[PDB]
């Protein structure tokens, strides 16, 4: 209705009301026609209004339109570009090279258009105001492709700052389109870079992109008559650059700096040492009292010696120091470039003894690096492994959680060092020359370490067993049983199918039978998802689905199908059991499991409908009056066109069905008094046929088990009354398709309060696939109570109702008085 | 006047005079070399037309060194106190024992004895933005100056040698001078000053280098030359003049210089 | 020349100032008074929640829930923030923190609106604000409410509803909380500043924060460009405040001044309003009741705690303990004492000696200070019945605040009070109006009131005056004090949201340098005054025109001394006559013609090289040089 908004706007007063109506349409949606109406009405009343502002606000529209995405933008184009000639105003101005900033991305295709937005935009760049200035670059820069780079680099010696910012951003951008760049913009950068503000010189990355580019040329240096290499030259303007005071400066000279890998390694050694400005700059790096600029300087170290190894070689010790640095974070990152670089390198004794002290210091995650580190490590002394054996065993009597880490320590040890540990053995095994030594106390820490070690060495080496006693064998024995990852040296499917197409081929029999087959299926079904883990989605998909079978046949054979109405009792009725356990066993089928595709989904709705059958019979049964029976049977032919609207391209593989028969026959049912539709319907479900489920290519069943609480003890969480006592929450949830959204977390107090809590999306962390990791602080209170009572807390996976997810865990809470 | 921060001990900054289009900056103790608790010296590109600096003249490696020396006399048992004047090399030499001693998680204890360093203590801890940027972000986990390794009573030169890193703060005949007498006297006693000894002092003042970045990255037309070695100052002057071939002076003591400019 | 106004709160401004060739962003200021209209976040579901009844709705009752006759929305509280759509946020490259306050919905704009400028602000403020958005994040964080309504947002649904919910405005600009991340994010870009400490931007704008007075790192802002000088101020206080006293002398001779945090209900004195209080809780602690007091960890707990404990002392009644709970609560005592500089002379003069600036570092040694970070945190075994309770927000739509007057809520015997000029509490009260518990609305307001912004500006005198039209009228609830208004000799107008105004100033002359050869070109003659003309080339870089070497002719020659003159010459075929147009002579010497004319002169000059010699001699003997 563009009426509306034509008479609207003409209607509201120019200088205010204009731009609080503009603003209240902005904010709501608009559709491609009304795009295209509200466009030219916009440019109708840009020509007849002359304030500033109001323009400025329209050019602001004009741009949020132009990046509708199903809009077609032509004409607007054209109309665009003619108010640019007519424009004046020098904000106003730059907000529309905005919008053409936006066409230019929503377009970037037409050549024609692209040459014109680059001449406009270079006949508005004369304008004074550094705005536009900028916007127009911007422009440049993105649109290019084979004169614009020479016009541009002319720009880089404009006096505002902004400018320079905006034509070295032009130029990184036109660089990710990938043209080929000049050498020329090389000394024009070089001249940039004595600027004295901040983001010219962080920006001036346009000489890393160069030095990239044509690292080999040749460059003659301005005073000295040799010739360098743009490589070594660039090397040297980042070395001198980085003393600069501005630390993001720093850190971005330092982060593009380790991007450089083609530069000769002899320089890199002359000036990484202490003893031109360019001498330690690595070391001035690492010792800069900022810890992210020391972290990108272990980036660039890592980058480089990846790339030599005899700058490797002299780095080692820069690198130790690092892992003496007072931040923890730095102390890591060192570690693991250490770890990433030792491929080559081989440590000497006060490198060794250095590395070996940090590894006893407290913290679990630098201990853990250290580990890492150690596993690929190199050394050339058997005293250096003697050593390393010992410090690791003090840390295995200070901290013996990280006993399997340790063993994979000794495993990479001895694998990688077999000839140098065998001269230790007779001492590590501490074997007498001619007394036999007692049987050392298996499964204890130091002495599996040992043996990991001793081992791991011992694969290669044939030379090492025979130093071994009787009692090494047999606890070698016993470690390559119990840790054969560290010490070294489909029938069920077809039967599932078989068994369920048993199932679809003998559900004919009479009533007796068919729950007798069903019975042993089902129990079959459950045998095999516990028997075998890999197959437990589908085999508990399955038997649910089995159940719910079950269960409507059972309902159908029940005493109360051959007893009138008035004589019913609802004591003894099953039927009503039986449909709330299928609705609830239909929901588990759609929701719990993972992996179901929409030929399940139409199939576990059809269940949900017959239950729906059943509810409406048993609930027509027991009542009366014929209002409530005209409602629900109302309400159940709405749920039936549902159903058969939502699937409509499924219908013909649903062959005698209930759905099916209840369409052959819906305008009889629609049409026919509460009392006959409800015994046709009961008559039909009876004689309906059992859909052949299909099996999905891969399923798996979600669960979750809460471990913070643990299986819970007597020790109560003793606080005050009325406040609040926080109870943490673990749990391990698998196979959850959308678990910040879905999986709520209930607890029971123990009454009818039965609270509920939404956890924060933020909270869930994903280790590793198919699999979640759910951290919870819940926080419960209550009033006082006379003793220690257990509370319930329970997993609830939510849906559009919930479900219960996991075993119930509870816990003890004894609220003390006031 | 503005001040801007130097670093060589907390409260020290540089100070930056201007009056019309003139311009001196005169900043005394600095250092690029940041130290353990405090910020390294940052200035602008302020380009004065004249600079007042000082010339007397493995950072971390030494303190490797250090503490690992520390560590094995602690391990093995044997006293070791760390005669020291300075406030801040032994505030540096505080924290320093502290994070090591909480890192490696041992309860060795660690004690300071003059009520100097208690009212030094309580004003770097007053003072935190003065310091480095660990310390500023810890203050808000918890105050980083207050440990388990606290004062010393010591009983009074009679609670025997131990395991125990103590600081004492003589001069020169000043402070507990007793304590050499109640320990000493044999190898194992041993008493480290910069059964052996080491030189453990910290240059808070910077080399030669750092002047040279600093003088870089500032660049005013004329430099000024005090407080430190004529053998140092000369050899600088001489590097400046080889490098740059921007004046320099080398007044003495008494000394009149005149530097014309352009207002 | 151009400011922008985003923000239609009063002490929550959002500015934007077209200045020159930069464009400064003046404050954020989040209006926190939109989450009064939703319903309150417990830290334990309480019961009269989950009972409370819903709403009408003719298109569907779970959107809202009504108590006590106003409607209010059952979903998590939304954030008014300032019509940022107005201008493009990523043209502007400055913002201005002045207070922590202020400082307050930073990262929408630093994130959500791409901008990519720098930011300005104080230590204090920086850490104070990180403190404030950590701990409102986590309350927000602790019991994460869906967005479960957005369809009463319509204007349709609004006209339909009642009052408390129609007078809010621009109600689909609301926004959901954000996340530590962003702030995280937003924290990253913002620049450290001292206070009187001139930023220079681009080499073209002088920028300088000086002390305001009001809290402890707030500032108030000066723009200059030598010819040109802008002044903002924001929240200050001349009285006997904790932080470094209000500086007056800078802000004189300023062209355009912006004036923004005036007292909320200025009547309010707040010596008066803290001895009041203090009785209050006296005669709650004398009943054996207990004193909720929702306050932020600003200088108001600061001061509060302060006069609390002296006012106990003097009664003796010191026997209650003292609970503090916040997620940042003995990192912002903390924060309080380090920041000792910042803070008045008597601060300064108490930490020269080595005892620490504030005394409650003494209660909390000697334990008679307590704070916890939470309820759950061990505060729960500690806790007491009589004491008195600081936590959670002043809002009481989140925080412990909500927990613990949920609790407290039925008893009578207990009390509440109100000290943050924030928010009607009232409106805040609504959502929990059945209760017998005794509520006091006593704010205590510390920035400047009307007559002390008055006498500022009789003080200083500035050319113009800029303020929300809020000032501009009385407060609505008296309508009639006319005392309460702001009175300026200049009109001082004033705006209302998103009104876009032009600065009145319009200096057209800018500095420039000179270098002294240029200076000494000149050779100035006395007249009556020195006169001088040069001619140099512009160069200008980062906005800085420099005059370095590579004018008119005004030669009043009198007649009477050029007849002489041409006398004395002894040129051949001299001439004179009288007649009409003036006079003309012909002199046949050099075929040369002079003629005088009213309002027009004529000069001819032959090319011969004698000629121009005796002529450009003649000429220098009467030059001036303009
Ligand atoms: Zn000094
Ligand atoms: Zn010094």
């Amino acid at each position: 209705k563009s009426a509306a908004l034509h008479i609207d706007l003409c209607k509201a007063t120019s200088p205010a009301d204009a731009l609080q109506y503009l603003l209240q349409f902005a904010r709501k949606p608009v559709e491609a026609e009304s795009v295209e109406g509200v466009v030219r009405i916009l440019l109708e009343h840009y020509y007849k209004e002359n304030d500033p502002s109001v323009r400025l606000k329209i050019a602001s529209l004009l741009g949020l339109l132009s990046k509708t995405a199903g809009f077609s933008p032509d004409c607007i184009m054209d109309d665009a570009i003619n108010i640019l000639q007519n424009e004046k105003s020098h904000q106003v101005l730059a907000q529309l090279l905005d919008t053409l900033l936006a066409i230019g991305t929503k377009l970037p295709e037409n050549q024609a258009i692209q040459m014109r937005l680059v001449d406009v935009a270079c006949k508005h760049l004369t304008d004074t105001s550094h705005g536009v200035r900028n916007k127009c670059l911007q422009l440049l820069g993105n649109l290019g492709s084979l004169d614009v780079q020479k016009i541009i680099g002319d720009y880089f010696s404009d006096q505002d700052p902004r400018v320079r910012t905006a034509a070295i951003k032009a130029m990184l951008q036109l660089h990710e389109r990938g043209l080929k760049l000049h050498q020329t913009i090389y000394n024009q950068a070089c001249k940039l870079l004595s600027d004295d503000y901040e983001q010219v010189r962080s920006a001036a990355q346009l000489i890393w992109v160069v030095s990239q580019l044509y690292p080999e040329s040749i460059v003659p240096i301005p005073s000295s008559n040799e010739e360098i290499r743009l490589v070594d030259d660039a090397f040297g303007k980042i070395c001198h650059m980085v003393s600069d005071g501005s630390w993001v400066v720093r850190v971005q000279a330092a982060k593009l700096l380790g991007s450089m890998e083609q530069v000769s390694s002899h320089f890199l050694e002359q000036t990484l040492d202490k003893k031109s400005g360019a001498c330690g700059a690595f070391v001035h790096g690492l010792e800069d009292e900022m810890y992210e600029v020391r972290i990108a300087a272990v980036e660039a170290l890592c980058m480089l010696a990846q790339s030599s190894p005899s700058f490797a070689e002299k780095c080692l010790d820069f690198l130790v120091d690092m892992f003496n640095d007072e931040i923890e974070e730095v102390r890591l990152q060192s570690i693991h470039t250490m770890r990433k670089i030792s491929n080559n390198i081989t440590l000497r004794e006060d490198q060794l003894d250095t590395v070996l002290a940090v590894l006893e210091d407290s913290s679990r995650d630098i201990r853990e690096a250290l580990h890492e580190l150690l596993c690929c490590t190199n050394v050339s002394t058997k005293e250096g492994i003697h050593l390393a054996l010992v410090e690791l065993l003090k840390n295995l009597t200070k901290y013996p959680t990280d006993r399997d880490s340790i063993w994979k320590c000794l495993k990479f040890l001895g694998s990688r060092h077999p000839t140098l540990v065998l001269p230790l053995v007779p001492e590590l095994l501490s074997t007498h020359p001619f007394f036999d030594t007692a049987e050392p106390d298996m499964d204890d820490p130091a002495y599996i370490a040992v043996l990991v070690l001793i081992f791991n060495a011992a694969k290669t080496c044939p030379t090492m067993p025979a130093l071994f006693s009787d009692h090494t064998f047999r606890h070698y024995a016993y470690l390559r049983d119990s840790l054969s990852h560290l010490v070294p040296a489909d029938p069920s499917q077809q039967f599932l199918q078989q068994s369920l197409e048993r199932v679809y081929s003998l559900q004919h029999l009479d009533p007796q039978g068919a729950q007798e087959l069903l019975e042993f299926t089902i129990r079959d079904l459950q045998r095999l998802g516990e028997l075998q883990s890999e197959l437990a989605g589908v085999a508990d998909f399955s038997a649910t689905y089995l159940r719910c079978q079950l269960l409507l046949i059972k309902a159908l054979q029940e005493k109360l199908w051959n007893v009138a109405a008035p004589l019913y009792l609802k004591q003894s009725d099953l039927a009503s059991a039986a449909a709330k356990q299928i609705m609830e066993e239909t929901y588990k089928m759609e929701f719990m499991y993972s992996g179901v595709e929409n030929k399940q989904v139409v199939i576990i709705h059809h269940m949900r409908l017959q239950a729906k059958a059943l509810q409406l019979i048993v609930t027509a049964r027991t009542t009366r009056g014929l209002d409530p029976l005209f409602g629900m049977c109302e309400k159940f032919l709405q749920e039936v066109d549902f159903f058969q609207r939502y699937f409509i391209a499924d219908l013909p593989h649903l062959q005698d069905s209930f759905v099916d028969k209840l369409l052959d026959l819906m305008p009889r049912l629609m049409t026919s008094k509460p009392a006959e539709v409800v015994k046709i319907l009961q008559t039909m479900l009876r004689q309906s046929a059992f859909l052949h489920l299909p099996l999905p290519e891969q399923i798996h069943k979600a669960s979750a088990t809460i471990i913070e609480p643990a299986g819970e003890s007597d020790n109560p969480l003793r606080f005050t009354s009325g406040l609040v006592v926080a109870l943490d929450v673990d749990a391990t949830l698998e196979h959850v398709q959308d678990p910040q959204n879905t999986v709520k977390v209930q607890v029971l107090y123990p009454d009818g309060q039965a609270q509920m809590i939404h956890p924060k999306p933020a909270d869930f962390r994903n280790p590793g696939p198919g699999r979640h990791r759910l951290i919870t602080q819940v926080y419960l209170s209550h009033t006082a109570w006379t003793e220690a009572c257990q509370v319930e807390v329970r997993l609830l996976l939510a849906y559009n109702g919930t479900i219960p997810f996991s075993k119930p865990v509870k816990v003890y809470i004894m609220p003390k008085p006031a | 006047i503005k001040a801007y921060y130097a670093g060589h001990v907390l409260g020290a900054a540089m100070f930056q005079i201007k009056v019309g289009s003139e311009s001196v900056v005169y900043t005394g103790d600095y250092n690029m070399t940041p130290d353990r608790h405090l910020g390294a010296a940052w200035i602008d590109k302020c380009r004065p037309n004249l600079l007042i600096t000082q010339s007397t003249y493995s950072k971390r490696c030494r303190e490797r060194d250090f503490l690992k020396k520390v560590h094995e006399t602690v391990e093995r048992g044997g006293k070791v106190l760390i005669p020291v004047f300075a406030l801040g090399r032994a505030q540096e030499l505080c924290i320093l024992l502290e994070t090591f001693w909480e890192r490696m998680n041992l309860k060795v204890p660690i004690y300071f004895s003059t009520g100097l360093t208690e009212k030094a203590n309580h004003y770097y801890k007053l003072f935190i933005p003065w310091t480095n940027q660990k310390i500023r972000k810890t203050f808000v986990q918890r105050n980083m100056f207050e440990f388990k390794h606290i004062k010393a009573f010591d009983r009074a030169f009679a609670d025997n040698p131990g395991p125990m890193v103590v600081f004492a703060t003589p001069g020169h005949a000043g402070q507990s001078l007793q304590i050499f007498r109640k320990w000493a006297g044999n190898e194992k006693n041993m008493v480290i000053m910069p059964m052996q000894v080491e030189y453990m002092s910290f240059s808070a003042h910077a080399d030669a280098k750092g002047i040279m970045q600093l003088v870089g990255q500032a660049e005013p037309e004329s430099v000024l030359l005090v407080h430190g070695e004529a053998k140092k100052m000369e050899f600088l002057k001489q590097k400046i003049e080889q490098e740059l071939r921007v004046n320099c002076y080398m007044p003495a003591n008494g000394e009149t210089v005149t530097l014309p400019t352009s207002p | 020349m151009k400011l922008y106004c985003l923000s239609g709160h009063p002490t929550l401004p959002c500015n934007v100032l077209k200045f020159k060739s930069t464009t400064i962003m003046l404050d954020c200021g989040l209006d926190m008074t939109s989450t009064l209209n939703f319903l309150p976040l417990p830290l334990v579901q309480s019961p009269r929640l989950s009972n409370l009844p819903g709403w009408s709705l003719k298109d569907l009752d779970k959107e809202l829930k009504e108590c006590s006759g106003h409607v209010f929305v059952d979903s998590v509280p939304e954030f008014c923030l300032p019509e940022t759509e107005l201008i493009d946020l990523s043209t502007v490259d400055v913002i201005l923190i002045s207070n922590y306050h202020c400082m307050m919905a930073l990262p929408y704009i630093t994130e959500h609106t791409g901008f990519t400028g720098t930011v300005y602000a104080t230590e204090p403020t920086v850490q104070i604000g990180r403190l404030l958005m950590e701990e409102l994040v986590n309350f927000i964080e602790r019991v994460p409410k869906a967005q479960s309504a957005s369809l009463w947002k319509n204007k349709d649904i609004q006209r339909l509803l009642p009052s408390p919910l129609k007078d809010a405005v621009e109600v689909s600009t609301w926004r959901r909380c954000y996340t530590m991340q962003e702030v995280n994010s937003a924290l990253s870009k913002i620049q450290l500043v001292g206070y009187s400490q001139k930023i220079e931007l681009f080499g073209a704008v002088q920028v300088t924060p000086l002390s305001s007075g009001y809290a402890l790192g707030s500032s108030n802002w000066i723009i200059q460009s030598h010819y040109e000088k802008v002044s903002y101020v924001s929240g200050s206080s001349l009285l006997t405040t904790h932080p470094q006293p209000m500086d007056q002398a800078s802000l004189k001779n300023s062209d355009v001044l912006v004036l923004t945090g005036l007292t909320q209900i200025p009547t309010a004195n707040p010596d008066g309003m803290v001895g009041e209080f203090c009785s209050n809780l006296a005669l709650t602690v004398r009943n054996g009741g207990n004193v909720l007091v929702p306050c932020y960890p600003s200088g108001v707990i600061y001061d509060l705690l302060e006069c609390l404990y002296q006012y106990i002392d003097s009664a003796g009644l010191s026997s209650v303990p003292l609970y503090f709970i916040s997620p940042v609560a003995n990192s912002s005592l903390e924060f309080s004492q380090i920041f000792a500089e910042w803070l008045c002379h008597n601060k300064q003069s108490k930490v020269y000696l080595p005892e620490p600036p504030f005394p409650h570092a003494e209660l909390i040694q000697t334990n008679k200070l307590k704070h916890y970070p939470s309820i759950h945190g061990d505060f729960s075994n500690d806790f007491r019945q009589p004491c008195v309770v600081f936590t959670g927000h002043p809002s009481l739509r989140f925080g412990d605040v909500v927990h613990f007057m949920e609790l407290w809520g039925k008893s009578s015997l207990n009390t509440v009070i109100f000290t943050e000029p924030d928010f009607s509490y009232l409106e805040a009260l609504a959502p929990y109006q059945p209760l017998a518990m005794k509520c006091i609305y006593c704010p205590i307001d510390t920035r400047l009131n009307f007559i002390q912004v008055s006498k500022l500006l009789k003080e200083v005198q500035p050319l113009h005056v800029v303020c929300p039209e809020q000032y501009t009228q009385p407060p609505p609830a008296q309508s009639h004090r006319m005392d309460l208004m702001i009175d300026c000799q200049p009109p001082a107008m004033s705006y209302r949201r998103a009104e876009v105004l032009a600065l009145p100033f319009k200096r057209r002359y800018e500095k420039i340098e000179i270098m002294p050869e240029l200076a000494d070109s000149l050779v100035p003659m006395e007249i009556k005054i020195s006169l001088a003309t040069v001619s140099a080339v512009l160069h200008t870089k980062d906005n800085k025109h420099l005059l370095q070497p590579p004018p008119l002719l005004s030669g009043s020659i009198p007649v009477e001394q050029f007849v002489q003159t041409l006398e004395k010459h002894g040129f051949s075929d001299i001439k004179v006559e009288d007649t009409a147009k003036g006079h003309i002579v012909l002199l046949q010497e050099a075929e040369t013609l002079i003629q005088i004319e009213e309002d027009s002169t004529h000069i001819i000059c032959d090319n011969d090289e004698m000629l121009r010699v005796r002529l450009r001699d003649l000429v220098l003997k009467f030059l001036q040089k303009f």
